[PDB]
């Protein structure tokens, strides 16, 4: 079980932790959370009283190193931060436990729902995307625009999600036009699949990855990719039977975990629509269509 | 964006544009089989492309045999468009092709669009004008030359004739507007009073009669009462 010790809490914030969340009072002898899962990402994110504008948070996987979390009231944030003198940490977080001033990451024998978000997600590619090497976490917020939004302006604080465009010379190959754009199995299985991600593993960890942007920090351009890259699996007529199966799981328990007070603006109508009832995939997705109808009847 | 009254005059500017209309590119008589079904039997279509600045027309001909062993044919229609719209553009000089192509019906947009991704410089365009581009089949020679084609085959007209040498193209596409909404709202009458007077002939190289400036103001007066009357036929008014 590992560790994030928080210097302390200064300013009034509501802080989550996967999809967790829970509030803490300005000076409130906070300082941390416990118990947290080792073998998956996380991530902490961080919405002040005062502005709830400007969502903002770190992912990081506890097996990379010692993080902590440090207001810093110049740039006005809760900063992650890595402390390298393992022996320091270790007596800090000892001490911090032993005043029980640490909240505990809940455990029960019925949940894998974290589990089911992330199982395709790994730190080493989410560094890829957010791109700041000095660091072994990555930071995200609401505010930060796509390499493909940049295009159609700061590059160094962009989401480097891989471009997807369906009305592209990339995904249309020549004199296959009506063919490559109707049905999108070459796109999906040798451009993306075969060329930039190599297998669906990578795919579906951005695409998980996309997700959960869009709905802890409402970051648009994420929603964006996490929709065309659902739209591009079920506008191909030849894909893989395990990646399938697989995308209903992931969809599942992300609608399942959607706010149902969120679902107005992280689900496109014309995406799902298409994707249950008109694309050559309407009838693959048997666990994701029937908590649609269930749930998000006026969706569709 | 799209072409609409507001901004009507773009299409007579010397930026070169073309129209493209699909309506007669699939085109079926339905007959009913020895069993008593329904079946479609295909005839010769043509695509619709012209320069409303110049006139100029390029009549691609749709032969039946594009269709043989195809399924879903309207969609597959506007991608065969856009197929062809596509050569036409790659077959002309850098300097004569268009800047915009207008095509006079929404589903064409991303069928042209993606056959276009090699030009991104030129706009596809849609436009909620009504133009009655269909009825060009309608004009005798051009319903000719496509029920006489053989194989496919590209043919060029002016649809102007030699109208440009005495008005400016924002009449000569008004004229044109007319004579089709005309000869699509009744073609029958359209076609009687273009053709009443035999002393006013159709030039070898010419699609309409040789109308003097007094004689087109008769015509084009005679097919608005037309479209008013059929108007009136049509709503009782
Ligand atoms: C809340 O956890 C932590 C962890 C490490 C440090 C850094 N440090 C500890 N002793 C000397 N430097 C801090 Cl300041 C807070
Ligand atoms: C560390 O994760 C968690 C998760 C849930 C809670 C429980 N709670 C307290 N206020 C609102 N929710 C806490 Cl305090 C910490
Ligand atoms: C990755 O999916 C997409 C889809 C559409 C757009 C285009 N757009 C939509 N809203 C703002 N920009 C982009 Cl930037 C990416």
């Amino acid at each position: 079980m590992n560790t994030v010790p928080f210097t302390s809490a200064p300013i009034e914030v509501t802080i989550g932790i996967d999809q967790y969340s829970f509030n803490v009072k300005e000076n409130q002898p906070f300082h941390g959370i416990k118990d947290i899962p080792i073998g998956h990402v996380h991530v902490i994110h961080f919405q002040h009283a005062d502005n709830s504008s400007m969502r903002y948070g770190y992912w990081f996987d506890c097996r990379m190193g010692n993080f902590y979390i440090q207001y810093d009231p110049k740039d006005g944030l809760y900063k992650m931060m890595e402390e390298r003198d393992g022996a320091k940490f270790e007596n800090i977080v000892h001490n911090f436990k032993e005043r029980q001033m640490m909240v505990s990451y809940p455990k029960i024998d019925e949940d894998d729902t974290w589990y089911n978000l992330t199982e395709f997600v790994q730190m080493d590619k989410i560094r890829k995307i957010v791109r700041k090497d000095e660091n072994q976490f990555s930071y995200v917020d609401s505010s930060m625009t796509t390499v493909q939004e940049n295009e159609l302006s700061d590059p160094a604080h962009s989401l480097n999600y891989t471009v997807i465009n369906f009305k592209s010379r990339e995904a249309i190959r020549p004199g296959h036009e009506m063919e490559d754009f109707l049905d999108k199995s070459y796109y999906l299985n040798t451009v993306m699949l075969q060329g930039i991600f190599k297998n669906s593993s990578n795919y579906f960890g951005e695409l998980q990855f996309a997700f959960l942007n869009a709905m802890f920090f409402g970051n648009y351009g994420s929603s964006l990719q996490w929709h065309a890259m659902i739209e591009l699996i079920c506008s191909s007529a030849t894909v893989p039977k395990h990646m399938l199966d697989k995308l209903d799981e992931i969809l599942y328990y992300q609608i399942k975990t959607l706010p149902e007070q969120y679902s107005d603006i992280l689900l496109n109508e014309r995406v799902w629509n298409i994707c249950l009832y008109s694309s050559f995939q309407k009838n693959s997705l048997h666990n994701t269509e029937k908590i649609m109808e269930n749930k998000y009847p006026e969706l569709l | 964006g799209a072409m609409n009254s507001s901004n009507y005059a773009e299409l007579f500017n010397n930026d070169i544009k073309l129209f493209v209309d699909d309506t007669n590119v699939y085109r079926v008589t339905v007959h009913k089989t020895f069993e008593g079904n329904v079946a479609t039997k295909a005839i010769n279509g043509c695509i619709f492309t012209l320069n409303p600045k110049t006139g100029h027309l390029f009549l691609k001909i749709i032969h039946t045999s594009v269709w043989a062993g195809q399924k879903r044919l309207s969609q597959l229609a506007k991608w065969k468009t856009a197929e062809e719209v596509s050569a036409l553009v790659r077959s002309l000089p850098k300097e004569e092709q268009p800047k915009q192509i207008i095509v006079t019906r929404k589903a064409m947009l991303d069928p042209l669009e993606v056959h276009m991704l090699d030009f991104p410089n030129i706009a596809i365009r849609p436009t909620e004008l009504r133009l009655p581009f269909s009825a060009a089949m309608s004009i005798d020679k051009l319903s000719d030359v496509v029920m006489k084609a053989t194989e496919p085959q590209m043919v060029l007209f002016n649809i102007y004739d030699d109208w440009l040498d005495r008005i400016s193209s924002y009449t000569a596409f008004s004229r044109l507007t007319l004579l089709l909404r005309a000869l699509k709202t009744n073609e029958e009458s359209a076609k009687m009073i273009l053709l009443s007077d035999p002393t006013i002939t159709i030039k070898s190289y010419h699609l309409w009669p040789s109308f003097t400036d007094e004689q087109w103001i008769t015509i084009e007066s005679q097919m608005r009462d037309l479209i008013l009357t059929e108007y009136g036929r049509k709503y009782n008014v």
